[PDB]
DNA sequence: AAAACGACGGCCAGTGCCATAT
DNA sequence: GGTATGGCACTGGCCGTCGTTTT
């Protein structure tokens, strides 16, 4: 192919005959009227059609007549081993558990009567385990309880019956539960959120790709029968405005409701003293017993869920594709290295470095406030006069030159002793400072404290009194703080009020140059003075809290906010806020990632021959917790990782990523979809009414779109609209979000000037509507809208059916957004699978030693050795291909632009960083990463340069 | 503008010494001055504790070492600095005559070569020691040498010498390595500057390079009149140490991994002089509030102030009080607490002008003894950061004051 | 003498074995100190400055410094700093003089400044403006420690660091302090000796007829000098400030006198020496004062895996650091030497306690304790260590 | 010499804002 | 539009006990 029609480039000569094959289609249906109409009506008929170079390359092998049975052929062949073995759990039963727990090290088996005999592993094609871990003493798990199809499995810890003075702190592969099966070896594992089980386990952090794969009840119970962010609230306040059936259908949070609604019967009983989290080591020591029963309950009740659940995902779910993803999804892997824990010591170092910068800075100003005690002076100011100015009594119960004199010392420190000896008038319990005021004594820790510091190391900001010692002030007018109104500002007019100072202020502020903003309140009486509300980003008649929030930082750049008369360096605070918030809320996360540092002695060879080994360094892994599908649209779930916050300038803590680097002698190689958010919707209304590329306005915009022309939608839109084009994302995809007009309404009163008002209402319209089912941006309503609504919503490629707590039959017109957004985000999912199962398939075949490593927000990683980079990411950008060609066959279109058929560029790295060409520098770091740690830049490819490196071929010899 | 009441303050309460004339921008920072006080010297001991405590002691790999002030032997003509010259053989030249017309001018050459000279850096004595100091770690290459002292340099008889009291750190690394330590140290000492600055955002650093195309960085103090060099870091290399050993190389080999390699040599030198005058200067005022407290106090640091508590006496029988107060003396003594005895000066200064002498000389705390503490041995302390008076037990106080410092220190 | 290659072998004196000589110690010429003698010289100073300075409200430190420019007086032995830049740009253009070369000799022993020679002349250019500190009361003075340059017979230069306290005391009761500050002094010096006997005192008289003091220590070979004690009258005052009296008059009780000068001068690098021969003693050990040893324990490993002890003995390093206790940290390298080589190193660096760790602590806590008098062996838990080691140090600093 | 008690201290939990994420 | 999450300041209410008072 070279082009089709409405002139879009189409793939090149040999790829379509390799994959499609010139025959089984039709040329639409010999009518391109409608869509030429359309467009000529809209205006949009622009012919910026610059073709592309094209490239012909052999393609691997493909089975099966097309496409789609190929991918199912390599589904199947993935599948079969882990299905297989979860069907032994479904066939077999167990005794019951034996009549008593117990006490060796390592794995014990428990016969039929209770006989228990040790063993190395459970050495079984099947589990479902919990794994309990002590939280006083560190990360080491304590013990666990397997359950077999045969018989039961108990591991008790080392560290739990033998007594040591003290245990490394340094996790290593040596303290964790080992499931070793050295060289049937395709082992299945379940459990409930058995990411966290599966932490714990020995062999899972080998480099090598582990062939024992994991399986979780929570990510099939979301897939099924899971509830939405807004259903779980509902769900649990109640045990929906017009429909209650999808009430009985969904289960929320623990195991125990999700056996309530599986199968029912005796309820789950919660142990009161929580041992594991609360009581200290000694504590399990002695109550091994109950602990270890009330364990066995969690597997237990796993395994009967498990045995409800599997039929209903494997009948919802028909596709293989499906399983495969789940089952590779779930297989995360971060590797790091000492230079983990040089960021961390970094890191905490420069926030506690910072944060004490300022709040030495607050107790400057606090010791300096201070002394305005004497004469009643404080009665004077315009900031300080309203505190608490008091002093409580102290109060108890009713020449010449020396000879040798030796005796003068000792009776002077024996009179001193003596005075010592008076101890026995003073009360037990000590006066806290009664000679320093009040709102001094407030932030002064107790002379008890265990981590008691000089002065008042309690100021920080966001308190009642920091802005009012700071003087702050507001266009001239000194800040106030009411009980119920919460900040603002006072403007002087018309315990004693100081009304000259509040007027020789502003006086003093109007030599250099009715006010009118948030309505003056006459409840706050101040007789000489005005209270105005501090305005926010929200509507009127809402308290704001510390003037301090990162929204006020522009405005205090215009200079209405300034803390000049009393201070200075308002800016500054600011700055160290925005520097710290960040790592301030994620630092108890981010330190407790559990790191096992691999001993030498078990290293690949290739990591030790390379010149960069470094004998002191550590080369560990983490394994991410994420909860694969944890939200109703089947995307996996983690606070720490899968976030879409990168390294920043100013955000000390922003270079969390960047930690992960590839090991001496590895390579990490990524890509990242065009926008397939966009895509898919596209695709989606073009394969609506007719079967080519291009079909409607937004098919053609986003295909061979142009960001030198502005042509492409986010640049388009910006224009249109005036904000930045990497603002716009929320201004799009709330739109295509169905986010609707009172969204397109508050946003615009919200973001900036100008779109407030009746624009607001007025605004929307343009990018709405033109002069409920069609006109210009309504066309996409009539596909979704008809896939949404079926009896039994579904993936158009896939196959899923959405989950049962929103099918039609239960909820009929409630969750209706989420519904709709739900066919995008699944499409995505469906994508990361398919692109999954495509480079695991082309890895195995082509013998690359490379293995996935995470997906982020839509993103792929995968760690390679050097040797193979290239390689790898020619896989990569052939996976793509693929994946986007599957999509154009199962919406009924036989063609496929080659502006989409490739990714932008992949990248080859030693870390993990959102774009090679960028250094990640820090307050953490304000040294380049290239100069701070020593690591290249690194670069990006396209298809071309990966063709011309590898020679057109994708076998190791050329 | 400002400073002239600083310096006033400063010459006052014997920080410095000398004249209004003598005391001066130039003079103090070319190091020509006549010297210091028993509290600037205080100040100074301070600042020098806290260096090698921060960059000495805590270290298992870093030694002291001690460099002579002069370097003997013949030296290279072009320097042109001063040189060392005893005048018992001046005398013996002053009693006949010789060759007086040219050649013994040219006998300036001799004078020039066989003549030594006043040590300029601490570098040199520290690289003199590099061999020696390798059988201390067994060869490993990470690894340095601290000192602290005077050195000389000449000013514009017409060009003068003036003498400044430093801290050098010579630090030999691995050749891949050194770039990463220069970064590291630089992280440290930039810290080091700020942790008792009250102000540490005065305190800045900047990158250079020198002729020859070596990496270097600089840390400058924002004075009144304009930023300051105070410390500078320099990768020097193989130059000199090259230089100094030429021929057996493999003398200089040290252990790295398991590479024995030539190291690096990174130079770290910061002038306690100019640091404790910075120090100084950031303490003073110089905001409305500041306009009404005219207070005048140097905030100095705890850790940095030379005097840390102040002992009075109230009116009473002189006899007891003494007593009381020549054990609290001798208590606080015993427990590494510095203590202004102001209880033998008679009572002719009043309370108020206590207080602002013991302000201008920055003591952390005040505390006074009456009968009361004879009766149930309740004092007076005032603190000097928020200037009010509690009440409070004597058995206590050295424990609160002990506590005190260390929980300023350890911060 | 094998105490030259103790030292010279375990870093208490740098330089190479050619250059280290008794002459050259003596003198003040020898190419320098070790760290061990450098931390030893100023654990000797800190407690000099303890027992002098502190304690006495009636003494101040003062800075002087090492050089004075100026016009000078004719006729002394100290190092003159002739101008090398001005002969530099004279032999750029060399000026053809035939009478001028002792005319310019004068010229240059005239106007060029030179090197410190005691801190005595430093101290008293301090006197007037140090009186104003105790309110023209007169009985007090002034301590330093400082370096002083002197000639040694080409005639070469020598460093020495000398400690010295000058005592402004009314003549009335001008020998009675003498002999007080004497006493001290040698008891001082008698403190940390372990044969207290061997220091001893003289008397001895000016040219003039002014009373002193002498402090000797006796060295295998010899007595030598070690510190000085001289009444100097009030000559030198008089003579620094000529004419008017009015502004060096001193308050004694109530009476206006002007003071007599009493120096006290002793130096810390041949006291070190004296300390270093006498600390030493069929095992070679220096048995220095544990208020003097410049490191106090050796902390090592023993057999076990190296990542659990190499914590633990970081762990107690910094425990031990964080109070005040100097640490050899043996244990960054398995020496893979015996214990007698191991014990006979720490030996001759005069290290009070030896601690050995090994998974036996992880096991219960014990660590293995080795002492440098009693050349004994015991077990303690770890956490005790700190503690009694502290106690110890005060123990030998209160008896 | 016993046994009660009142004006003031730790401590859990509820209420209310703000940054992150989307 | 319409929520939840972690962090942290403020505040009433609870129980405690130590000096305090009877017997
Ligand atoms: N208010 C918002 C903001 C963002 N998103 C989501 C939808 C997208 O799936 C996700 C990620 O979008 P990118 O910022 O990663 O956009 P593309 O997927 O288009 O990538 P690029 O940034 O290259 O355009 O943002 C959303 O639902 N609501
Ligand atoms: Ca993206």
């Amino acid at each position: 192919l070279r082009h089709n029609p409405l002139d879009i480039q189409m793939l090149s000569r040999g790829l379509h005959e390799q994959i499609f094959g010139q025959g089984g289609e039709m040329p639409g249906e010999a009518a391109v009227r409608r869509s030429v109409e359309h467009l000529q009506k809209h205006g949009l008929w622009g012919q910026p059609a610059v073709p592309l170079p094209d490239v012909e390359l052999r393609l691997p092998p493909l089975y099966g007549d097309n496409l789609d049975q190929h991918f199912r052929l390599l589904a199947q062949k993935q599948s079969l081993p882990y299905l297989e073995a979860a069907n032994l759990l479904l066939q077999a039963q167990l005794p019951p558990k034996p009549p008593a727990w117990a006490w060796a090290e390592g794995w014990t088996r428990y016969g039929p009567e209770g006989e228990a005999v040790p063993v190395a592993i459970p050495e079984e094609r099947a589990l479902v385990f919990d794994v309990e871990v002590c939280l006083a003493e560190g990360t080491c798990p304590t013990l666990a309880v397997a359950i077999s199809p045969s018989a039961w499995y108990s591991w008790c810890s080392q560290r739990l019956v033998e007594e040591r003075y003290s245990w490394t702190s340094q996790l290593s592969p040596a303290d964790l539960i080992p499931l070793e099966v050295p060289t049937w070896q395709e082992q299945l594992v379940v459990g409930h959120n058995v990411s966290f089980d599966r932490a714990h386990i020995r062999e899972q952090y080998l480099i090598q790709g582990s062939r024992m794969r994991f399986l979780d009840t929570m990510s099939m119970h979301m897939a099924i029968s899971g509830l939405s962010s807004f259903q779980r609230s509902l769900w649990i306040a109640a045990k929906a405005i017009s429909s209650w059936d999808w009430l009985d259908i969904s289960s929320v949070n623990s195991l125990a409701e999700v056996h309530r609604l599986y199968v029912g019967g005796p309820p789950l009983e919660k142990e009161p003293r929580e041992l594991f989290v609360k009581g200290t080591m000694k504590d399990i020591r002695e109550n091994f017993q109950d602990l270890m029963q009330y364990c066995a309950q969690d597997v237990w009740a796993t395994h009967e869920v498990f045995q409800q659940q599997l039929p209903l995902f494997l009948e919802r779910c028909p596709h293989p594709v499906t399983l495969a993803g789940m089952l590779e999804m779930g297989v995360s892997y971060l590797p790091v290295n000492q230079n983990w824990e040089r960021y961390l010591a970094e890191a905490q170092g420069t926030y506690e470095e910072l944060q004490r910068e300022m709040k030495k800075s607050l107790m400057d100003l606090a010791n300096d406030a201070c002394q305005l005690l004497s004469g009643e002076r404080y009665k004077e100011d315009p900031w300080l006069w309203d505190l608490e100015w008091d002093l409580q009594e102290f109060k108890q119960k009713k020449p010449c030159s020396e000879e040798e004199e030796f005796q003068q010392d000792v009776m002077a420190r024996a009179c001193l002793q003596k005075l010592k000896g008076t101890t026995e008038l003073l009360p037990k319990r000590p006066q806290h400072l009664p000679g320093h005021p009040g709102w001094y004594r407030k932030l002064c820790p107790r002379l008890d404290d265990p981590a008691w510091t000089p002065g008042p190391s309690l100021l920080s900001l966001q308190m009642r009194v920091t802005p009012k010692l700071m003087a702050l002030t507001w266009d001239g007018f000194p800040l106030h703080y009411s009980e119920r109104h919460g900040w603002g500002y006072l403007v002087p007019g018309r315990v004693v009020c100081p009304y000259r100072a509040i007027e020789s202020l502003y006086r003093k502020h109007c030599l250099e140059q009715y006010h009118h903003g948030n309505g003056p309140y006459n409840d706050v009486d101040i007789p000489g003075c005005w209270f105005f509300k501090l305005p926010h980003k929200d509507g009127n008649s809402c308290n704001v809290g510390s003037p301090f929030a990162k929204d006020f930082l522009p405005k205090m750049e215009d200079g209405t906010l300034q803390a000049g008369p009393g201070g200075a360096s308002g800016p500054r605070a600011l700055e160290i806020n925005k520097m710290i918030s960040f790592w301030r809320n994620a630092h108890k996360r981010i330190s407790s990632q559990m790191v096992v540092w691999l001993p030498r002695s078990a290293l690949p060879r290739a990591v030790i021959r390379h010149p960069d080994y470094d004998e002191e360094g550590l080369y560990g892994a983490i394994l991410p917790q994420v909860v694969t599908a944890g939200t109703i649209t089947r995307r996996a779930v983690e606070p720490t990782w899968l976030t879409a916050s990168n390294a920043r300038p100013d955000r000390v803590g922003s270079e969390l990523k960047a930690m992960v680097q590839a090991p001496p002698g590895y390579t990490l190689v990524g890509a990242d979809v065009d926008s397939q958010e966009l895509w898919i919707a596209a695709v989606l209304g073009d394969a609506h009414f007719a079967g080519m590329h291009g079909c409607t306005a937004f098919g053609w915009m986003t295909l061979q779109g142009r960001k030198s022309r502005g042509t492409d939608l986010h640049s388009k839109t910006a224009t249109t609209v005036g904000i930045s084009r990497e603002h716009a994302k929320i201004f799009n995809y709330g739109r295509i979000y169905g986010a609707g007009q009172p969204f397109a309404e508050r946003l615009l009163m919200q973001f900036n000037h100008r779109l407030t008002q009746q624009e607001a209402a007025e605004k929307a319209q343009q990018m709405y509507a033109a002069t409920w089912k069609g006109g210009t941006e309504s066309e996409m309503f009539n596909k979704l809208e008809s896939i949404a609504t079926s009896d039994i919503p579904r993936t158009p490629v896939l196959g899923c059916c959405i989950s049962r707590a929103l099918e039609p039959s239960a909820v009929q017109e409630e969750f209706m957004t989420s519904r709709v957004n739900w066919v995008v985000q699944s499409s995505a999912v469906d994508y990361l699978h398919l692109m999954l199962v495509a480079m695991k398939w082309l890895f195995e075949e082509f013998a690359i030693d490379g293995r996935f490593c995470i997906s982020i927000h839509d993103e792929v990683r995968y760690l390679v050795r050097e040797e193979d980079r290239y390689r790898a990411a020619l896989a990569l950008q052939i996976t793509n291909l693929l994946t986007r060609c599957m999509f154009a066959y199962k919406l009924g279109l036989n063609d496929l632009p080659q502006s989409v058929a490739f990714f932008s560029a992949v990248d080859i790295d030693r870390c993990l960083r959102k774009e090679v060409t960028m250094d990640c520098k820090t307050p953490s770091n304000p040294t380049g990463m290239e100069r701070r740690y020593g690591i290249p830049q690194g670069e990006a490819l396209d298809i071309y340069q990966i063709i011309e490196l590898t020679k057109g071929s994708l076998e190791k010899r050329s | 503008e400002g400073s002239e009441a600083l310096l006033e303050i400063c010459q006052r309460r014997h920080f410095l010494s000398g004249s209004k004339q003598q005391l001066s921008r130039d003079s103090l920072l070319s190091g020509c001055h006549p010297g210091f006080g028993p509290l600037g010297v205080e100040l100074r001991k301070n600042l020098a504790a806290e260096w090698w405590t921060s960059v000495v002691v805590f270290r298992e790999q870093v030694f002291p070492v001690d460099a002579l002030h002069h370097k003997p032997g013949p030296l290279l003509p072009g320097d042109s600095a001063f040189r060392l010259v005893s005048a018992e053989t001046l005398r013996e030249i002053l009693q006949d005559k010789e060759l007086s017309k040219e050649q013994l001018v040219a006998f300036l050459e001799n004078v020039l070569k066989t003549s030594g000279k006043l040590r300029e850096n601490l570098l040199h004595g520290a690289l003199e020691h590099y061999v020696n100091c390798l059988d201390l770690v067994n060869k490993r290459l990470p690894y340095g040498l601290a000192q602290i002292g005077v050195c000389f340099h000449p000013v514009f008889g017409v060009k003068s010498i003036g003498e400044k009291t430093e801290a050098s750190l010579v630090w030999f690394t691995p050749p891949r390595t050194s770039n990463q330590w220069l970064d590291f140290w630089l992280r440290h000492r930039l810290q080091w500057w700020r942790k008792f600055a009250m102000s540490p955002s005065n305190f800045s650093s900047s990158d250079c390079q020198d002729e020859e195309g070596r990496k270097g960085n600089k840390l400058y103090y924002n004075f009144p009149w304009g930023k300051e060099l105070i410390e500078t870091l320099w990768n020097l290399g193989d130059h000199e140490l090259l230089h100094m050993y030429p021929g057996n190389v493999s003398k200089l080999h040290g252990r790295d991994g398991r590479k024995n390699v030539v190291p690096c040599v990174l130079s770290v030198n910061g002038d306690l002089d100019r640091g404790m005058l910075a120090y100084l200067y950031d303490s003073f005022q110089l905001f409305t509030r500041k306009k009404n407290l005219h207070r005048k106090v140097l905030k100095l640091h705890p850790c940095l102030a030379p005097i840390k508590v102040a002992l009075d006496v109230g009116r009473g029988p002189t006899l007891e009080l003494r007593q009381v107060c020549q054990g609290l003396f001798n208590e606080l003594l015993e427990n590494g607490i510095s203590v202004w005895p102001g209880y033998l000066e008679t009572m002719q200064s009043s309370l108020e002008q206590l207080y602002s002498k013991y302000d201008e000389m920055s003591i952390l705390f005040t505390v006074l003894v009456t009968e009361t503490t004879l009766e149930n041995g309740l004092i007076h302390l005032r603190s000097r950061d928020t200037t009010m008076k509690e009440m409070m037990h004597i058995s206590k106080l050295k424990d609160f004051l002990i506590k005190y410092i260390s929980s300023a220190k350890n911060v």
